[PDB]
């Protein structure tokens, strides 16, 4: 690449989504007030995003550390290509879950009981699973696109033209459209129960910005990029594709720097914990 | 008038009995035990923890058996547990949810608590038809309940916060006898092993030694500087331990009328909750507002352990009566029970 | 003012009891202390055949 | 004040259908298991089915499964057993007993007085060394009687229990777990045992103490029921 | 195990499942600690919203559960048992304004209404009740103004300077009574004047619960 610094940094950003999801999911069992409601989400959030730091991160590596050219056979591509298309899903309808929480606990607090709580909750930490899993193993286990490459071994998720459109509306846009609108609404409802000094109301539009824009600018151009090539029949080159790539796998970064941070009891478990 | 000289009076009594306090003091008890062996060093693991107490924990009291445990917390709730296997045998429901006591019968018949209505109420264990019932209801205290202690199968004594402690008669319900004298809240009570004299620790930093029989207060002790929280009576029975808010223990003798020693540290500054000693009465456990217990050397004041494993603050400890474990209770609602 | 009263006549009650020396207490904790020591639990660990509290 | 009445009964043809009905009250029938117990005419008592609170549980004897069923009603406090493929064997009155198991329970202390039904026409052993046994008044006699396998257990309790039927009385039980007194028997009796014998010692017989003693076992399912000692004068 | 531990694991079952089931029940309702000092109208207040020690009460305005819990009769060290109410959603003070002429009756030397001062003062300003907020109730407002025209508010502060009239006064007393809070950042106080009024009584602390709760869950995000 361009110096052997890229590559200690991609070295660090593996080491540090590993040790610090890894440090949360420990937390989150070794803390036993920590067995609440909107507890369960986090826990979810943490153990698909290191499902994939530990072992999508270093086999990209390894893959773009030296030519387009995959190590092994049909027994790994289609392997690595499958956790890649999943466990990465699994993150971004992750965050859409934590949020339409928030939402209704702040529009609906009445009907929003400690039941009909736990029960939407858990209903949809399956309903995210299982969809990552239905597209991950869909161009393989029905039949379609290539997942195959060929002797040049390029490695590549599938590149139909209906694949790529089903996959991103499937995933992203979505996603991006009941995020934003959650937290417009909720941005209005905070801004109209302080009205009716100033910190209150120049720390939560601070906050909801954070959130947007952490979540939509680390995801943004990958997407719409995947759908414009295939489709649009236009070549973009190599390197914008893979700083993308790093892009979207170093979201997985600051995914736990909001959620697990900022908060009060996990920062003053973490400053209990050495 | 007359309240001059009697004021005199009461201060040249009160110094004369200082006098003879000090006369008597030959020397300390840490001179004598200089060349004891020291205990070493104790370990204690958690082998037990119950759950099921969905608020914070109050009190707690062992069976006289070893086996069998009660709690009382302020969820409304009377759960009877079985130490060996974490199995729950009883579970009752108190009309009031403000409790703060508990108390195990020698017999094993009966159970009783109270709290914050000011009334005392006494559960009957072994009914023909297969539940608890209320057998008797106890009133006449115009302040919260704080202890309780059963000295048999009819008869009960209680202190509460109108500084005043009776002995009751469950049968009929009437305070056989009253005993006064405490300025300030009575917030502890500590049966004799001969179940013929008990002591009560107040708020007014001072403690008191009575006599069942006779209603009469016989000794007084004072050295504390805060309040009194905890008291406990030595397996001897000429001796007891009290603990306070000062964060301080100290230990007293009924012949000599004194204080024989005191266990203090400089890393703590909250107060004690509650205090029990050991079968031999070798160590003397202490919980702490800090989330810790601390095991100290009653003839050398050496924190030989520490019991380290609540997330709240501890609120009551007790040890069985064959030694061979010790419970804790906690704000965080949970009871764990240790062995050395 | 019956509670002056009350009050001397506790403090002289409690002034006629007799005291003994501080070292004998002590000896006779020392010696109690000493002659049950071999029947504590938590002082010296039992094996774990007859521990009850079997994890 | 427990009270028991039945329902159901008579002279029915082979393979009939009917229900034994059982009525309680004056306690907690919720938390109260429940079991059936028959005893066909010059013949010991022998275990039916069980049934615990909740109905979580449903155990049935061996020639019993398969032509009976269970059941309870909580808010009537009713018990039930259908009658379905009857046959010649099963002449015997229906006896209904109450049992409750915690830490320190006696179970088996109340028996209801039953009904009678009549129709027209391995496991552990209790054995009693003698069938019938002479008795003097006045004096101290012991039953003994010994089983195939040990009835001791690791956790240190055993199960034994000792019952005394009346001449044309309802059973009650006198000791359980061969060392413990019930309430309301006088201190007269008393039980003993040593791993695998057990000897039921009274101190004084009387006018009142003739009846019939049986032996039982709680090891585990099924419970079987020793033959009866007749105590003779 | 040996066929007779089976039946004591299913019956602890039982009793934990009853627990469980009976705990959720008594967490769907909102708790109050009502306080003040002697007759401010404690008694008034109950029989606006109505249905020895401990005295509770029960009531439903729109399917929201209501309990009150009463503890005007111990007359012990409050210190001793403050610290059992923690938790509560918010606290109920009733302040009588008609207190101002008035002075104790075993002591002259102090102002009725300055020891209700100090009370709120200690109560507001607590190691437990950092979060909690509390709602502020002025009792007597018609005696009040019968006595204002006559008498001045310069007995109880001489610092007044101001025609004696009802709203010049009034807004100056209820000022009087929110300095006292030091917790600007986390406490908010509710004040309203009322006295024999109808159900705007129970509305105002329908209201006042409701904004409570939603700011509580507003600042579980960290965005409140
Ligand atoms: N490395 C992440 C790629 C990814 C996650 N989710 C997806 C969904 C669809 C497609 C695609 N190539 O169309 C790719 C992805």
């Amino acid at each position: 690449v361009f110096g052997v610094l890229i590559l200690t940094l991609l070295g660090f950003l593996v080491a540090a989504t590993f040790a610090w999801n890894l440090l949360v999911l420990a937390t989150i069992l070794r803390v036993r007030t920590f067995h609440r409601v909107p507890h369960n989400l986090v826990a979810s959030m943490a153990v698909s995003d290191v499902l994939v730091a530990a072992l999508v991160m270093p086999l990209s590596l390894v893959h773009e550390l030296s030519g387009r050219r995959w190590q092994l056979g049909r027994r790994l591509c289609q392997l690595w290509i499958a956790c890649d298309v999943l466990c990465c899903t699994a993150s971004i309808w992750n965050v859409t879950a934590i949020a339409l929480d928030r939402y209704w606990s702040i529009t609906r607090h009445m009907e929003y009981t400690l039941r009909t709580r736990k029960c939407v909750s858990n209903v949809m930490i399956a309903l995210t699973w299982a969809l990552s899993a239905v597209i991950s193993l869909a161009p393989l286990l029905f039949g379609w696109g290539e997942t195959y490459s060929e002797g040049s071994e390029e490695c590549q998720v599938s590149r139909e033209p209906s694949y790529a459109v089903f996959s991103t509306v499937g995933a992203f846009y979505l996603p991006l459209c009941v995020v934003l609108f959650v937290y417009w609404k909720i941005y209005k409802a905070a801004k109209f129960r302080v009205g009716s000094r100033e910190q209150k109301e120049q720390r939560a539009a601070l906050m909801v910005g954070i959130l947007i824009g952490v979540f939509v600018l680390c995801w943004i151009p990958f997407f719409l990029t995947e759908l414009i090539s295939p489709l649009c029949s236009c070549d973009i080159p190599a390197i914008w594709k893979s700083i993308f790539l790093w892009l979207g796998y170093s979201n997985s970064f600051f995914n736990p720097l909001i959620y697990t941070a900022f908060n009060k009891n996990y920062n003053s478990a973490f400053k209990n914990f050495f | 008038s007359e309240l001059d000289q009697l004021r005199q009076e009461a201060e040249q009594l009160k110094n004369q009995i200082r006098d003879a306090r000090k006369a008597c003091a030959d020397a300390t008890l840490s001179q004598i035990t200089n060349n004891i062996d020291p205990v070493g060093r104790i370990q204690m693991r958690t082998r037990r923890t119950l759950r099921g107490h969905l608020a914070k924990i109050y009190a707690m009291h062992w069976g006289t058996d070893s086996r069998l445990l009660v709690s009382a917390s302020q969820d409304g709730k009377l759960i009877i547990w079985d130490s060996y296997t974490t199995n729950k045998v009883h579970a009752i429901p108190l009309r009031s949810s403000w409790v703060m006591t508990c108390a195990y019968a020698p017999s094993g018949n009966y159970v009783a608590c109270g709290g914050l209505d000011n009334i005392c109420s006494i559960y009957n264990l072994k009914t023909r038809e297969g539940n608890v019932r209320v057998s008797r209801e106890l009133a006449g205290h115009t302040g919260y309940l704080s202890c309780c202690r059963f000295l048999d199968d009819n008869q009960i004594v209680t202190s509460s916060g109108d500084t005043t402690c009776a002995l009751w008669d469950i049968e009929t319900g009437q305070q056989t006898t009253t005993f006064t004298g405490h300025t300030g809240d009575v917030m502890s009570l500590s049966l004799a092993p001969d179940t013929r004299l008990f002591v009560s620790g107040a708020c007014d930093a001072s403690a008191k030694l009575w006599d069942v029989r006779e209603g009469m207060c016989r000794q007084t002790f004072t050295g504390h500087e805060s309040d009194i929280n905890a008291i406990c009576f030595f397996p001897n029975g000429n001796a007891f331990a009290t603990g306070s808010d000062d964060a301080t223990c100290r230990l007293f003798d009924l012949r000599a009328d004194q204080e024989l020693m005191t266990y203090s540290h400089d890393n703590i500054i909250c107060g004690i909750t509650s205090v029990s000693f050991s079968k031999s009465g070798r160590l003397l456990l202490a919980g702490y507002d800090d989330f810790n217990c601390n095991v100290w050397d009653a003839l050398k004041a050496d924190r030989a352990g520490v019991l380290a494993g609540h997330d709240n603050r501890v609120s009551c400890l007790g040890v069985t009566d064959d030694g061979m474990a010790v419970a804790t209770g906690s704000w965080d609602s949970f009871l764990k029970i240790w062995n050395g | 003012i019956a509670q002056a009263r009350k009050l001397v006549e506790q403090l002289k009650m409690e002034a006629n009891i007799d005291r003994i020396k501080v070292s004998k207490a002590a000896a006779d904790l020392m010696a109690y202390c000493e002659a049950h020591a071999k029947e504590d639990p938590l002082l010296t660990p039992v094996p774990a055949s007859e521990n009850p509290f079997r994890e | 004040d427990v009270q028991l009445v039945e329902s159901g009964g008579g002279l029915v043809q082979p393979g009939g259908s009917r229900k034994l009905s059982c009525s309680a009250s004056g306690f907690a029938f919720s938390s109260f298991g429940m079991h059936w117990v028959r005893q066909a005419p010059e013949k010991g008592l022998e275990w039916v089915a069980y049934i615990s609170s909740g109905s979580g549980t449903i155990y049935y004897a061996d020639t019993v499964k398969g032509r009976f069923t269970i059941s309870r009603d909580d808010p009537k406090n009713t018990l039930f057993l259908q009658m379905t493929s009857l046959r010649s064997e099963d002449t015997a009155m229906y006896y209904c007993v109450r049992s409750i198991y915690y830490y320190g329970s006696s179970p088996f202390d109340f028996w209801g007085q039953g009904t009678t039904l009549t129709v027209s026409s391995s496991d552990i052993v209790m054995t009693q060394a003698t069938s019938s046994v002479p008795v003097t008044p006045g004096e101290s006699v012991s039953i003994s009687c010994r089983s195939s396998k040990s009835l001791l257990h690791s956790n240190g309790n055993t199960y034994l229990y000792w019952f005394l039927q009346r001449p044309g009385q309802s059973p009650q039980l006198l000791i359980y777990r061969m060392s413990n007194l019930a309430s309301g028997v006088p201190d007269r009796f008393s039980g003993s045992g040593s791993g695998t014998a057990f000897t039921l010692t009274i101190s004084r017989l009387e006018a009142e103490d003739v009846g019939v003693y049986y032996c039982m076992q709680h090891l585990e399912y099924p419970l079987t029921f020793g033959a009866g000692t007749k105590l003779e004068l | 195990l040996s066929a007779e531990d089976k039946a004591a694991v299913e019956r602890s079952k039982m009793i934990d499942r009853n627990l469980r089931e009976d705990g959720e029940k008594a967490a769907r309702e909102v708790k109050l600690l009502l306080l003040g000092a002697g007759e401010s109208g404690k008694n008034t207040i109950v029989k606006q919203m109505k249905i020895t020690g401990i005295v509770e009460t029960h009531f439903t305005f729109k399917d929201l559960h209501f309990k009150m819990f009463d503890v005007g009769a111990q007359r012990s060290e409050r210190k001793k048992w403050i610290h059992c109410f923690e938790g509560v959603t918010a606290i109920i003070f009733c302040v009588a304004l008609s207190d101002y002429d008035l002075v104790l009756a075993e002591d002259e030397e102090m102002n009725r209404m300055h020891a209700s001062m100090k009370l709120f003062d200690s109560i507001c300003n607590n190691k437990w009740f950092t979060d909690t907020s509390i709602i502020l109730f002025l009792n007597k407002k018609d005696l009040f103004e019968e006595k204002i025209k006559k008498s001045p508010l310069t007995i109880c502060y001489p610092e007044y300077a101001g025609s004696n009239t009802y709203e010049e006064a009034a807004a100056y007393i209820q000022c009087q009574f929110e300095d006292l809070n030091k917790r600007k950042d986390t406490k908010e106080i509710y004040t309203h004047f009322t006295c024999s009024t109808d159900t705007k009584n129970v509305q105002f602390v329908f209201d006042a619960v409701t904004d409570v709760i939603i700011k509580n869950n507003l600042k579980d995000c960290g965005l409140f």
